């Protein structure tokens, strides 16, 4: 069980690293396009071609501080807008929680691994069908991103924000939940 | 075998992109990297690429797997539906995307195609007459397609059932291994121009 969780920690770590890439690249103003490979490389996580932006990797690792989501401790990617006036506005908070309840029957490694791959595919899809997407590409305005870690605070979204469930994946340590709250 | 039905009300020119948006979204979730088997029975899994598709007739962008041949296959049968829709008229069509496994059967009976999941997108085409028609339509169906993709993701995340991983000989009973850059689950795309059925009882 010790190796399996060492593997699962790695899977969750790189899932979190990769969701931050997907979310930020989708708020990047330009279209994203990667290529499949029948002869892949050893760093195509979850059988998906997601190019890491170093600077984004940096503060994904500074935010996590070498830690992983858990109880009451959930990773958040905040997409914001600074206008010509300079007043900030919280557009979306992307939330990767790690619920308490577990799935002791789900067989690590690659059941979880393959289901996290599907969730990154769901995340690629949902990241283009929220209003902050079309806003981030129609470019006057600028988009800001920021990653932090703990309890989630939805206050800057304003009263009445909507939420989108991206999906969930159950693991023996708890079930991951990926969602978004946006104004 | 589970079924999901979606409806879109779209202008005539936007029917192709709206369908590609639905089909690709489903197939992105219903495919994996290609399998390369070893004689020992193990296999490696290739990498899937994805790319953004900007719609012109709709203010909308979807994500499809970067296979150029899969896109050509769907654009073709989407065009078959497009042509059939305009050849017919009035009392309106629907396209279906179904996933199935191939089961072996004793001679003489040929192999059984057993659906585990089917998607039907019913299409209502509306006619437009000013230019404000076209522009506000470009906005309106884009917002509608956002709802659809969100609903597709939220049924896809149910993790209801999926066929078990095939062995080297069973692979062509579960996957479409005929493509270069992705192996979808074995799928079938048929369409159908239906009639319009009224409504009986309120139930007020």
């Amino acid at each position: 069980n010790s190796q399996d969780r060492k593997d699962l920690d790695k899977f969750i770590k790189f899932f979190a690293l990769k969701t931050v890439q997907v979310i930020v690249q989708a708020r990047l103003g330009e279209k994203i396009c990667t290529r499949s490979s029948s002869s892949p490389t050893g760093s195509d996580w979850f059988n998906l071609a997601i190019k890491d932006i170093p600077e984004v990797t940096h503060e994904a690792k500074k935010a996590l501080a070498g830690q992983l989501p858990a109880v009451g401790r959930s990773m958040c990617v905040e997409i914001s807008l600074k206008t010509s006036e300079g007043d900030s506005m919280e557009l979306e908070i992307w939330c990767l929680e790690m619920n308490e309840k577990c799935d002791k029957e789900i067989k690590v490694s690659y059941t979880v691994y393959n289901r996290l791959s599907l969730l990154l595919k769901s995340l690629l899809a949902i990241t283009r069908v929220t209003p902050a997407y079309r806003l981030s590409r129609k470019q006057e305005y600028v988009i800001l991103y920021r990653i932090y870690f703990g309890e989630v605070q939805l206050s800057g979204l304003g009263e009445g924000f909507q939420t989108v469930r991206v999906g969930t994946v159950g693991t023996p340590v708890g079930t991951i939940t990926l969602s978004c709250a946006y104004r | 075998c589970r079924s999901e039905v979606l409806e879109v009300s779209v202008e005539g020119r936007q029917v192709e992109e709206a369908m590609l948006a639905v089909l690709h979204t489903v197939l992105l979730h219903r495919s994996t990297g290609k399998f390369h088997y070893a004689a020992a029975g193990t296999y490696s899994i290739g990498t899937v690429g994805t790319q953004d598709v900007d719609c012109d007739f709709i203010d909308f962008t979807y994500v499809r797997v970067s296979s150029e041949e899969l896109d050509r296959a769907l654009r073709k049968v989407v065009g078959e539906f497009k042509d059939a829709l305009r050849n017919s008229g009035g009392d309106l069509g629907q396209m279906s995307l179904e996933f199935y496994q191939k089961k072996k059967s004793r001679w003489p009976f040929s192999d059984e195609c057993i659906p585990w999941e089917v998607w039907t997108v019913k299409v209502h085409v509306v006619a437009l007459a000013t230019e404000q028609e076209r522009q506000i339509c470009r906005e309106k169906v884009g917002e509608k397609l956002c709802e659809k993709i969100i609903n597709i993701v939220e049924v896809m995340n149910r993790h209801e059932y999926l066929p078990k991983m095939p062995t080297q000989s069973e692979v062509d009973n579960v996957f479409d291994t005929g493509l270069r850059d992705v192996q979808p689950y074995l799928y079938k795309i048929s369409f159908q121009i239906t009639d319009a059925l009224g409504t009986s009882v309120t139930t007020t």
